[PDB]
């Protein structure tokens, strides 16, 4: 062990982050009037409608 | 001038005592508020403004 021929020092690291996410979301809120356009073979009914607006420039 | 036009299709069960409809029970509403005179020009895009709205690349 002379001369320091067995002294020794050694150091080492390693490290790993990952992640991740992803949302999405909607609203509505209103009130239209539709008209019935085809009555089915059971009884539902298939409803259409249209509601157009034109408030000063569009 | 203002003028206000409105068209629809109404349901005469829906008629209230009093001779009058909420616009929420009529089909096929059409809404319509505009207005002319110089109030009205100045609320309209420039012919230059409005085309680079259209093409301009950003």
């Amino acid at each position: 062990f002379g001369n320091s021929r067995a002294d020794m020092e050694a150091s080492g690291g390693n490290s790993f982050n990952g992640k991740g996410g992803a949302n999405a979301s909607n609203t509505f809120s209103g009130t239209l009037t539709v008209t019935v356009d085809q009555v089915l073979a059971n009884g539902n009914l298939h409803v259409v409608g249209e509601k157009q607006i034109a408030i000063n420039q569009g | 001038t203002e003028f206000i036009r409105f068209s629809g299709v109404v349901n005469p069960r829906t008629i209230s005592g009093s001779n009058s409809v909420p616009s929420t029970q009529v089909a096929d509403a059409r809404i319509e508020y505009v207005g002319n005179g110089y109030i009205n020009e100045a609320q309209n895009m420039g012919w230059l403004q409005r085309f680079f709205l259209n093409l301009s690349p950003m």
